[PDB]
């Protein structure tokens, strides 16, 4: 049944398994192998090994990891241990197999051997991201991780959206709400048709408005409408854009905002129609609560 | 038509010899001469 | 005329050879395929960032248009055709010469009798009766659907600084201002 | 074997049979003309067009309506658009994305490496470990 | 406005059209069709197959799956499909 | 996405700062090929191309003329 292949490849290219709960992650791990060994037709070799390394990461997340060593042994055969995926995989393997930090130094000089472009730039970009992930745990927690990213970011690799997105997340978590607008604007700049960076760039403006003055509140809510209308224009059943437009227009409640309220209520009742699954429960509550 | 064609195929199915039957290269020249009109009787 | 069972040994090998040499051509073009300092790729990357902020990111940055430009300016300042067709013409003219292979279903003009019937030295045979080379002259044009079906697939700083100075007020795009009209222009 | 491959095999057999029968009939219209010193259309035609129509319906019944599985949930809940092709307007494309609980931007949104290290350090503590 | 999903359905259309220009022509060569009747036969049946494709697979809405559908289903890849028909017709006429 | 909905619907106040020319030109590019290369010998309106569609005139029509 190739629909399982569709689900697995969507999880793959979205990397949604990172955001999985342990129960659904266990379900993913259990239902992976049956198709992995049963439905072996029409599946290319590259997808075969991509599924293998997804299973490697799922096992490493999971409690038991002897199968992680087994899977790494099976996948070592092609392209050895010089590919960036393999380097990251074995670094994680040595980090978790004994809870020893040593891998970082055997990675560190490796980054200092990649300056001569022996591999692609995405390779040691990914290695830099992983070593920052290592070092934020080596010194358990600090704001300096953002500084590390910035010094790794600004000179070396502006283009990468992921770094700016993590900077914006850290700024939004407890930091300033203003620099996050700049970071999200850049993420919008690199990826033109991102329809979830407009929802975040409207939510951050809404959060910045709730502690502002009345004229600044009006300006920020106007900008939130002008940024949420693009999440409306780039997707129809996008839940968060419609909910945010409805919420801010309800907060204002003007006549043409009342027109937008009627339209957004109709669209949120369309979303909460039972075609969509488990997004009805977060739309209907916001609809019928107030 | 289906029965006669399928029975003709079945009878010749056996007698590798299959590849040489597919080859159609391997011969008696009398049928070749009779097909082209080469064979004739000259009445003198 | 009455041709005699030379359709097989001419039509089938020629088509097989064209299909196989097309596959080999695809594989060889795949295998053949037809900066080292970090600073070099870094500058190329910044150049590309300038290009995309000209074209890609210079559309929906309505508030942020003014802030970017200071940072930008401060940081900145046919063998494939020729080989196989000739080889196939050579092979066809070697192995298959002085034959009549078939008659086409459509009547050509007499210069095609000159071109196509090179094997035969007659003078009034027809235009519709062709030698073996004609089967190649069609098989070149018409083999695209078969290939599809079997499965086959296909100094620096000054200039961009000048365009950076050019793009300051060239176009501030009317986006994030008119979007309410366009949302209310649809979804009715 | 569902209808498409069945119709391919049946079309191939019918077309080969009709081709051989036409080969036989058109060979003994010149040989028989020569035997006289230079002196089965309807059923064959109808069989040939039957084979052609079978092939066309075999090429058209190879399209199945798109049906999915949700990324989040674990029951079947086939999310069917009732379409044969994929929409070109970005609104409906991202719509069919959003009905599934995934986000095509993916890595940029989740930032997989950092939350990966944090959660795999977290996963040791929780109860399922 | 539009996404990069047009390539997939365009490829599906191209496969359908390619597979419907090498059974036409072959059928014509089996029936020993002559010069001009063959071309008229091909035009009629090819446009009929395009119309039934618009009806059946496309759900009577050529827009929302292609842009400028009258240009893309009918006129595009037309001189890349008369020639495959000629090849198959020549192959069929010689047997 | 229930979490962000919950955190956005309620109130929180916490922070820590610390055109015809193209047609005519393409017609010229379509007509150069006809004039220059297909018109060498490969086009009808020559008298040597309608020869295979001409009649015989049926000379005798009433006579036999046997001989030795
Ligand atoms: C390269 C693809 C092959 C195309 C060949 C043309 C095939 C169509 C065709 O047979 O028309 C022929 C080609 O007679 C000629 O040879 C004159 C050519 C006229 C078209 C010239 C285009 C500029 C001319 O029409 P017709 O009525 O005067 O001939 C008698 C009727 N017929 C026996 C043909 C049924």
């Amino acid at each position: 049944k190739d629909l399982v292949r569709e689900k697995l490849l969507t999880i793959m290219n979205t990397k949604a398994y990172t955001q999985f709960n342990p129960e659904q992650l266990l379900q993913l791990e259990n239902e992976m192998k049956i198709y992995m060994k049963s439905g072996d037709s029409a599946l290319t070799e590259g997808n075969y090994f991509f599924l293998m390394e997804m299973l490697f990461y799922v096992l490493v997340y999971r409690n038991q990891d002897v199968d992680a060593q087994v899977v790494y042994n099976t996948l070592r055969d092609r392209l050895g241990e010089n590919s960036y995926k393999m380097v990251i995989m074995k670094a994680t393997l040595l980090q978790i197999n004994g809870n020893d930090k040593g891998a970082i130094e055997y990675l560190e000089n490796l980054l200092n051997d990649d300056l001569e472009y022996e591999t692609d730039f995405v390779t040691y970009v990914s290695i830099a991201k992983k070593l920052i992930a290592i070092k934020t745990t080596s010194k358990n927690l600090s704001q300096e991780s953002v500084l590390k990213e910035v010094v790794a970011l600004t000179d070396k690799f502006p283009l990468d959206a992921e770094l700016w997105w993590y900077a914006s997340e850290i700024y939004f978590e407890m930091g300033q709400f203003e620099k996050a607008c700049y970071c999200l604007e850049q993420v919008l700049c690199i990826t033109p048709f991102n329809y979830a960076c407009f929802g975040r760039l409207s939510e951050t403006l809404y959060y910045e408005a709730l502690r502002s003055k009345k004229q600044t509140k009006t300006e920020l809510l106007e900008k939130a409408l002008k940024n949420a209308l693009r999440s409306v224009e780039l997707s129809e059943l996008y839940l968060k854009g419609w909910a945010l437009v409805n919420i801010i227009s309800r907060e204002l409640g003007r006549n043409k905002q009342n027109d937008l309220i009627k339209l957004s209520a109709s669209k949120l009742k369309e979303i909460s129609a039972k075609s969509n699954n488990k997004d009805k429960i977060t739309a209907e509550l916001i609809l019928n609560k107030i | 038509r289906l029965t006669t064609n399928w029975n003709r195929l079945i009878n010749l199915l056996k007698e590798p010899g299959r590849v040489f039957t597919k080859l159609l290269a391997l011969k008696d020249t009398t049928v070749s001469d009779l097909k082209f009109g080469f064979a004739k009787i000259l009445i003198v | 005329l009455l041709d005699d069972q030379l359709k097989y040994w001419v039509l089938l090998p020629i088509s097989i050879v064209m299909v196989l040499t097309g596959v080999l051509k695809q594989y060889i073009m795949t295998l053949i395929t037809g900066a080292q300092p970090r600073v070099k790729l870094t500058e190329w990357q910044y150049l590309q960032w300038a290009q995309l902020l000209i074209g890609n990111g210079g559309n929906l940055s309505s508030d942020a248009f003014a802030a970017k430009k200071e940072f930008l300016v401060k940081d900145l300042t046919n063998m494939a055709s020729f080989i196989p067709q000739t080889i196939i013409m050579w092979w066809v003219n070697h192995f298959f010469a002085g034959f009549i292979l078939m008659q086409l279903p459509f009547p050509l003009t007499a210069k095609f009798k000159e071109m196509l019937q090179t094997g035969i030295i007659c003078q009034d045979l027809d235009v519709r009766w062709v030698s073996s080379i004609s089967w190649y002259f069609i098989s070149v044009l018409g083999l695209n659907p078969v290939y599809n079906l079997i499965g086959l697939n296909d100094q620096v700083d000054k200039a961009m600084h000048a365009m950076a100075n050019d793009l300051t007020i060239i176009q501030h795009e009317t986006c994030l201002d008119n979007v309410e009209q366009r949302v209310l222009k649809q979804y009715m | 074997s569902f209808v498409s491959k069945l119709l391919y095999t049946v079309s191939a057999l019918v077309l080969f049979h009709s081709g051989f029968s036409s080969y036989e009939f058109h060979h003994l219209l010149k040989l028989n003309s020569l035997n006289n010193a230079q002196g089965l259309p309807k059923d064959i035609m109808y069989e040939t067009y039957a084979g052609l129509i079978l092939f066309v319906l075999a090429v058209f019944t190879s399209f199945e309506k798109l049906q999915y599985l949700p990324i989040e949930s674990n029951d079947g809940k086939i999310i069917s658009q009732g379409n044969y092709l994929k929409e070109i307007a970005l609104n409906k494309a991202t719509n069919v994305d959003n009905l599934i609980g995934s986000n095509p931007n993916g890595e940029i949104i989740f930032t997989p490496s950092f939350v990966d290290v944090h959660m795999k350090r977290k996963i040791c503590r929780e109860w399922a470990s | 406005n539009a996404t990069a999903n047009v390539v997939d359905n365009k490829k599906r259309l191209l496969f359908v059209q390619d597979s419907s220009a090498l059974v036409l022509g072959l059928v014509a060569g089996f029936l020993q069709i002559e010069s001009v009747h063959g071309f008229i036969w091909f035009l009629i049946l090819y446009n009929l197959i395009n119309v039934i494709y618009i009806v059946w697979i496309c759900q009577l809405q050529p827009g929302k799956f292609y842009q400028s559908p009258l240009h893309d289903i009918f006129f595009e890849s037309f001189f890349r499909e008369i020639t495959g028909f000629v090849m198959a017709w020549t192959f069929g006429y010689a047997l | 996405e229930w979490a962000k909905h919950l955190l956005d619907t309620k109130y929180i106040e916490k922070y820590n700062i610390q055109m015809f020319m193209y047609i005519v030109f393409q017609g010229v590019l379509m007509y150069i090929g006809y004039r220059k290369l297909n018109s060498m010998g490969l086009i009808p309106n020559a008298k040597g191309d309608w020869l295979p569609w001409e009649r015989i005139a049926h000379y005798n029509n009433g006579l036999q003329w046997f001989s030795d």
